[PDB]
């Protein structure tokens, strides 16, 4: 039994255009262990993005963190893509503009 | 409050060039505090107030423990494959520790998972193991007949992980004892024609631990309530929320403190 | 189960001394003690699994190495007197659980600055006393080892050929010869008892043997007298009327 | 620090009952063992204790009290091999041992019919030596060390003739002094006053 992963993406604040803030995307509930996760800017990879170390559930899956600092407009769309053994090709999380 | 002490082992058969064979990381309640692999070969600090307040001996004897550990996953693993008769990439998982409630009762667990599934579950109060099958059954047996290690086992459940997480508790008190309430706000808006969304949100609390829930004048709770997981934001804080549609009121619990919003 | 290697020797100060040590209990675990006179046994190195090894309490002046689950040497690189000790080898299925350790022999490694107060012992049988006899009808016999060193030596009687060991008691350790030296030789005892009839058969041979654990044949000598090699020596008496 | 203690050494007689208290101060705790060894011989696993009581396996039972931080071997109805060294060791918080310094059991024998004597022996080739055998006394007696270093005393040594059903304490005492004589080589010692000398 594998476990395909959660994926949420979330403001750290609550977001205004134009605000600086930071954007969060929480990988979570997946097994096996191995998984690749980016942060999509108008669908290029953004390169300065903070990551938490593999984490351990006690319902045996795993989870994660990754985020990076970013200024919200309305133009500009934000995702969080996602890889792994239970998924055919990446799925690509758009950040909700919400909240 | 609630405090817990984990130590988690993760063992991986025929790993991608990528993932290590084995990882070890420990826990104070949902802070890293620990961390050894396969790859590294050294347990190293995952927090300040642990890496400043355990002298360089800490490290070095439980990296010999921990190749030691590392090298019995691996062959507990293979066998467990063998009694399975299964090939690839399979996983074993361990996870051991302690709670102590604020009440002040403690709690003690250890418990093995195959490929991310149950197998093997101690109880210290019975000094048995509960067996999810017939392999396990087969594993249980072994164990059973080892009266000493089973003692052992209660004896570092219930006195050494409750001392080690009274230890580890003051270390990182600064962070651990803290207290940063929830701001919370509710929002209304009509979504589909007819029906108005109430959403209740929290952001900005430590610990995670928090309760909240809707409840209709005056006091009964009602009815089909959706609710948020607790998300970490990132700066050591959390977020979450609960949702409901049409007097209402959201009621959040967090760290002795009550708070209600009437909509 | 658990094997050490070698289990005596001499050495001269400043060489280099490997002791080896082997287990076939596929025990993950192995441990380097050393033992001496007035303490608890001290860890100096150990191993939870192969490829990897940790200092115990005294590493100093000792090395370990484990490639392979069977086998734990311990190397001297230049030894010094005072690594003159008693050394454990043990083993446990697993480290730091409950499984008992499994010690071996294990071995006595005397390290001298000079090979030359090396001495195997003098033997002597000393006949039952005649008022002994006649007061008890038993018969003591005395054996005495004297005038060696190091004081590894071990005794046994012999009678008609075959080792006894009933009626026997030997002192568990040799006394000092120069109580107040550093380097004092050794005296043993020992006492062989049997009944008056028994003594007083002639056809019944007695035999002190002490094993001597001395020099090997890679150390150097060159004094006159003869090389202090691992050697037995023994004495005895024949019974009389 | 961390301190284990246990006493150097206990005496106490054959058929009866001794025990040999451990004290440990330590950080945590894992698990307290107790060994034998023989004197010249391994140590060899006797017990394992980590959860309060007393567990019996033979004539040996090891008992542990988590609160009061102490463990005992108990031997019942001693026999003259149990004269060995007693070793505890208690496994730390990092699952470390820790080793007491041991305890010596020493066992008197039960003399049923003591006749205290010293006798002089001779040698069996030659050549005026002579040892002095100071035998049969019974178990309450001490034997005190030489006072001139060239004269030798023994420590007293049990010897168990089987087929009889017999044992007899004794000491040997010697030298080659001009004024030596049996007579007055256990003059350090309180030996007792019937004691034959020929
Ligand atoms: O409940 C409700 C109140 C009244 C309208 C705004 N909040």
């Amino acid at each position: 039994i594998q476990r395909t992963p959660k994926i949420q993406v979330y403001s750290r604040h609550p977001a205004e255009n134009g605000k600086s803030n930071f954007l969060n995307c929480y990988v979570s509930g997946f097994h096996p262990s191995d998984i690749e996760v980016d942060l999509l800017k108008n669908g290029e990879r953004i390169e300065k993005v903070e990551h938490s170390d593999l984490s351990f559930s006690k319902d045996w899956s795993f989870y994660l963190l990754y985020y990076t600092e970013f200024t919200p407009t309305e133009k500009d769309e934000y995702a969080c893509r996602v890889n792994h053994v239970t998924l055919s090709q990446p799925k690509i999380v758009k950040w909700d503009r919400d909240m | 409050r609630t405090h817990s002490l984990r130590y988690f082992r993760l063992g991986v058969s025929d790993p991608i060039h990528g993932v290590p064979e084995f990882i070890s990381v420990g826990y104070v309640d949902s802070h890293p505090i620990t961390t050894y692999d396969s790859v590294t070969r050294q347990k190293e600090p995952r927090a300040p107030w642990m890496a400043e307040n355990l002298a360089p001996d800490h490290w070095e004897r439980y990296t010999q423990l921990l190749r030691g550990w590392q090298q019995m996953f691996k062959v507990e693993l293979k066998r467990l494959q063998r009694h399975y008769n299964h090939s690839g990439s399979h996983t074993y998982q361990r996870m051991i520790g302690c709670e102590l409630l604020e009440d002040g009762s403690t709690t003690g667990f250890l418990q093995y998972a195959y490929d991310g599934q149950d197998f093997l579950i101690f109880n210290k109060d019975t000094l048995s193991w509960l067996a999810v099958d017939n392999v396990a059954h087969t594993i249980k047996q072994a164990w059973e007949a080892n009266q000493h290690e089973l003692l052992y086992q209660k004896n570092w459940l219930e006195e050494e992980c409750i001392a080690w997480l009274k230890r580890f508790l003051e270390y990182g008190k600064d962070t651990l004892q803290r207290t940063e309430p929830p701001l919370v706000r509710v929002n209304r808006k009509e979504t589909f024609p007819g029906v108005t969304a109430l959403f209740c949100k929290a952001h900005g609390f430590y610990p995670p631990e928090i309760y909240m829930t809707w409840m209709k004048n005056g006091e009964e709770i009602v009815q089909e309530i959706d609710y948020g997981d607790i998300l970490p934001s990132g700066d050591g804080t959390y977020q979450a929320w609960a949702s409901i549609e049409l007097l209402y009121s959201c009621h959040v619990e967090h760290s002795g403190v009550h708070m209600v919003l009437q909509v | 189960g658990i094997t050490q290697a070698p289990t005596s020797q001499i050495l001269a100060a400043g060489r280099r001394m490997t002791l080896r040590c082997t287990q076939d209990m596929r025990h993950n675990a192995m441990y380097w003690y050393r033992q001496d006179l007035g303490l608890g046994l001290r860890l100096i190195h150990y191993s939870n699994t192969a490829g990897t090894t940790g200092k115990g309490e005294v590493p100093d002046g000792y090395s370990v190495s484990r490639a392979n689950t069977d086998d734990f040497p311990l190397t001297l690189a230049s030894a010094v007197p005072s690594q003159t000790s008693v050394y454990f080898c043990a083993s446990s299925e697993a480290g730091g659980n409950t499984g008992e350790l499994f010690f071996g022999e294990g071995s006595r490694l005397t390290v001298l600055e000079d090979l030359k107060n090396v001495f195997p012992p003098e033997v002597a049988v000393f006949e039952p006393s005649e008022a002994e006899i006649s007061h008890t009808q038993k018969a003591t016999l005395v054996c005495l080892a004297t005038g060696f060193y190091p004081d590894h030596v071990e005794l046994s009687w012999w009678v008609n050929g075959k080792e006894v060991h009933s009626g026997v008691c030997t002192d568990p350790q040799p006394l000092k010869e120069q109580p107040a030296l550093n380097d004092s030789r050794y005296a043993l005892s020992s006492r062989l008892r049997v009944s008056a009839t028994f003594w007083q058969n002639p056809r019944n041979h007695f035999r002190c043997q002490v094993q001597f654990y001395g020099l090997s044949e890679n150390d150097e000598w060159t004094q006159d007298r003869a090389k202090p090699v691992t050697q037995i020596v023994s004495a005895e008496a024949w019974g009389r009327a | 620090g961390q301190n284990i203690d246990q006493p150097t050494e206990m005496t106490a007689t054959e058929g009866a009952i001794v025990q040999i208290n451990c004290t440990y101060q330590t950080s945590g705790f894992n698990g307290l063992f107790w060994y034998q060894q023989h004197a010249g011989e391994a140590p060899t696993f006797l017990s394992y204790n980590v959860l309060d009581g007393l567990e019996e396996k033979g004539r040996f039972s090891s008992f542990l009290s988590r609160s009061k931080g102490y463990s005992y071997l108990l031997l019942k109805e001693l026999q003259m091999k149990d004269s060995a060294s007693y070793l505890c060791a208690v496994m730390d918080s990092n699952y470390q041992l820790i080793w007491g310094a041991g305890t010596k059991l020493i066992i008197k024998p039960d003399i049923q019919n003591p006749d205290p004597a010293v006798y002089q022996l001779r040698d069996s080739k030659s050549s005026d030596k002579s040892v002095c055998l100071f035998t049969d006394f019974d178990s309450q007696t001490n034997v005190s060390q030489s006072k001139d270093s060239d004269v030798y005393i023994t420590d007293k040594c049990v010897l168990d003739m089987r087929s009889m059903d017999f044992k007899s304490n004794s000491a040997v005492a010697w030298s080659n002094k001009s004024d030596f004589a049996c007579a007055n080589a256990f003059n350090n010692s309180i030996i007792p006053e019937d004691t034959f000398f020929p």
